[PDB]
RNA sequence: GGGGAUGACCCCAGGCGGUAGGGGAGCGUUCCCGAUGCCGAUGAAGGCCGACCCGCGAGGCGGCUGGAGGUAAGGGAAGUG
RNA sequence: GGUGGAGCCUGGGAGUGAGGGCGCGAGCGAUAACGUCCGCGUCCGAGCGCGGGAACAACCGAGACCGCCAGCUAAGGCCCC
RNA sequence: ACCGUGAGGGAAAGGUGAAAAGAACCCCGGGAGGGGAGUGAAAUAGAGCCUGAAACCGUGGGCUUACAAGCAGUCACGGCCCCGCAAGGGGUUGUGGCGUGCCUAUUGAAGCAUGAGCCGGCGACUCACGGUCGUGGGCGAGCUUAAGCCGUUGAGGCGGAG
């Protein structure tokens, strides 16, 4: 009829301990709002999970408008001219690359360019 | 290297504390001098556990003059709860804190 | 030696450095195998040419490994007395990459 | 069919359609468990210590909150009710067919009557040197009316008789032995 | 739903935010079986730490601790989380 | 009837039995109130969690099983933050 | 033990070791208490002396710290430090993005409404007899009392008012 449940709960709590890294000096052992700090971390973190992608979205964007605009540019015209494409639509290394290969990239911005005039 | 320690002390842990926190990482002589004509309390009970360390020492941990203090710190224990009067009431206690003292002494 | 094809998505800017790849079961499987991804951004030695310009020829690489989602936590919370939780899924088998 | 008589060499018997038949168990259990089940005991948890003394449940006002329950020691909370009945009775019918189909699952050794003679544990040694096994390890014990005086003592004691023995009695994974009035038990069946 | 061998595999349909609340399914916890079950002084348990398993409640496992246990591959029981 | 997927009866197990917010049609009410009263749609429900309108449930778009370094659009925006 | 004048209330405190062999002597010291030596299987087993975890205070190190907001953080990237599961992770963070705690009860909740200062152990839908619907299963007529007898284990069987 024992219920002991010692060792037990001990050990959760050391477990949401371990979900503990570091963090603020105190729910470090805070073995409550510990738990708490947790939960909060945890949603975020999801939000965090999707967020990203776009955050980089715009990442690209930037390297991105560096290199469009730099030749002579904007995204509203390589967008367009670069969808009459055909045989190629990419976007994503895209930037990246007018970093890597200058060459490569003003390439693609020459042919592009005539995509429109 | 060898050292200094006592339990069941009955002091300040924290005053205790900045006593060694000064004499420090430092010379044995020089600290010695440093109990000797240094203030507070617990100097006293400091200079003693020195005493002990490098007696503890050269005598059978072995280069007298060489030793200064590698590390020293105290840490509290055991307490002295004090029963005062009750909130006219209910007694209020308040706990001398007995203090640990530990000194490390090492030739240079 | 560094080329840019594409896969199932881009995951792309690739030669020899087994770039780990998502789940292809289907192709996959078979060990240490060729396969074909079609390019799409041939950028080699220092000469470039559009995507298109490609999409005829490519690649393959030798299909090597199987990884197993590498751990990454999810814990479902809500104020909104809302708790579950899950880890991870994603897995791939790593490919080196075979140019040509 | 074949419903092996002991003295080996000796003759053979036939087993029974009651026996024959083709097995029960979710019922088998159910026997099972009737047997511990009115077998066990009970406990509890002192009405005194838990109801006894004279709570002063601190009004109020004072910066507190209230013999009852929740503090320590006492109370208990819903213990194991001295004041819990026990008992769990299955069901004669029930319980009857339970020996039956199990035991046919026994059938799966046949105690030649003469057997009710033998006088000596060490005898026993030599019936058993007669068919050792490790089903005999399992091992039961039963005569047909009164006993099999000394085989009922040994590193597997017990002896049931023709009459009154059941699946409590072996029905549990075992194998044994018993006397052919036991086979009376039979008739019982 | 279309076959399923026990898995499982495949297609699409087909959604899958969720409190009161209603239905399924698992997890570890100290006990009674040791359903022709027993490990351990070269460690029982609990402790102390960890970039293999689980969706998970948990597992395993390796390291150091500490002195004596106790597990149950399966069902039963409940002062259970 | 294009539909597809709710529809009906029998029975066990339920919760809440007092919300409010908006548009519209009435009351009342100084056509006064983030007032209330009924009504017709939705809304919101401690997650109808994202977008936005600054920030703002909650009003316009929108249904959130899970994939950080993909792509097309809502509403709403594109001198700068 | 103790508050109560009184009637009355009514704690908390078990474990070292195999057995003391419990710690001569030497060492600093007013001493306790600390160091040696001896037991020893260990004494970070040492006398409130098994296993003695958390809270919390200390002592050394890595990193990090003076034009800066926030619990939190977490997504990105960088610098420095360790690579007992090495060309990948470990810890820490400068910056930058986005970001209102947690629980009750609420039309509605950061909450400035409540709840709660920290950690560890206690702690709350059960039992019994009724009845009920579901179902697993034994016969369809199905079924059992009180008892009598049988009992390492101690074995169930027989009882036919109802």
């Amino acid at each position: 009829p024992r219920a002991k449940t010692g060792i037990v709960r001990r050990r959760r709590h050391k477990k949401v301990l371990k979900r503990a890294k570091g963090f603020w000096g105190s729910r470090s052992k805070q073995y409550r709002n510990a738990f708490q700090t947790l939960l909060n971390a945890a949603t975020y973190e999801y939000r965090d999970r999707r967020n990203k992608k776009r955050d980089f979205r715009r990442l690209w964007i930037q390297r991105i408008n560096a290199g469009a605009r730099l030749h002579g540019m904007n995204y509203s015209t390589f967008i367009n001219g670069l969808k009459r494409a055909n045989i190629d639509l990419n976007r994503k290394v895209l930037a990246d690359i007018a970093a890597r290969e200058p060459e490569a990239f003003k390439a693609l911005v020459d042919a592009s360019r005539n995509a429109r005039q | 290297e060898a050292k200094a320690i006592a339990r069941y002390v009955r002091i300040s842990p924290r005053k205790v504390r900045l006593v060694v926190d000064l004499i420090r990482g430092k010379s044995l002589e020089e600290a010695r001098n440093i109990l000797r004509y240094t203030n507070k309390r617990g100097a006293y009970f400091v200079a003693k556990v020195l005493e002990s360390a490098a007696a503890n020492a050269v005598n059978n941990h072995d280069l007298e003059d060489r030793l200064y203090v590698k590390a020293a710190y105290v840490d509290e224990g055991p307490a002295l709860k004090r029963v005062l009067p009750r909130a006219r009431g209910r007694a209020d206690i308040i706990k001398k804190r007995t203090s640990h003292i530990t000194v490390i002494l090492g030739e240079k | 030696m560094f080329a840019i094809i594409q896969t199932g998505g881009k995951q792309y800017r690739v030669s020899e450095g087994d770039v780990i790849r998502v789940e292809s079961l289907q192709g996959e499987a078979g060990d240490k195998v060729e396969l074909k991804a079609l390019f799409v951004g041939g950028e080699q030695t220092v000469f470039g040419e559009d995507a298109g310009k490609y999409t005829v020829q490519a690649e393959v690489v030798e299909h090597g490994r199987g990884k197993k989602i590498y751990i990454r936590k999810y814990k479902s919370g809500v104020q909104y007395r809302r708790r579950t939780g899950h880890r991870q899924n994603f897995t791939a088998i790593k490919i080196l990459g075979i140019q040509g | 069919m074949e419903a092996t008589i002991y003295d080996n060499t000796d003759g053979e018997v036939d087993l029974p359609d009651v026996f024959e038949t083709p097995v029960r168990s979710d019922l088998i259990g159910k026997a099972v468990r009737a047997a511990q089940a009115n077998r066990k005991q009970d406990y509890g948890s002192d009405e005194y210590a838990g109801l006894r003394t004279p709570a002063e449940s601190f009004g109020s006002g004072r910066g507190q909150a209230h013999r009852v329950p929740q503090a320590v020691k006492g109370r208990s909370a819903h213990p194991p009710k001295t004041e819990k009945d026990r008992s769990l009775d299955l069901n004669d019918k029930e319980r009857q067919l339970a020996v039956r189909s199990a035991l046919a699952a026994t059938a799966d050794v046949v105690v030649s009557d003469d057997f009710e003679d033998l006088v000596k544990t060490q005898e026993v040694v030599s019936l058993l040197e007669a068919l050792d096994v490790h089903a005999d390890i399992d091992r039961l014990f039963v005569t047909s009316d009164e006993p099999s005086t000394a085989a009922r003592n040994l590193a597997g004691a017990d002896v049931a008789t023709a009459s009154e023995v059941n699946t409590e009695d072996l029905a549990p994974g075992r194998l044994t032995v018993f006397t052919e009035s036991a086979l009376a038990e039979v008739a019982e069946r």
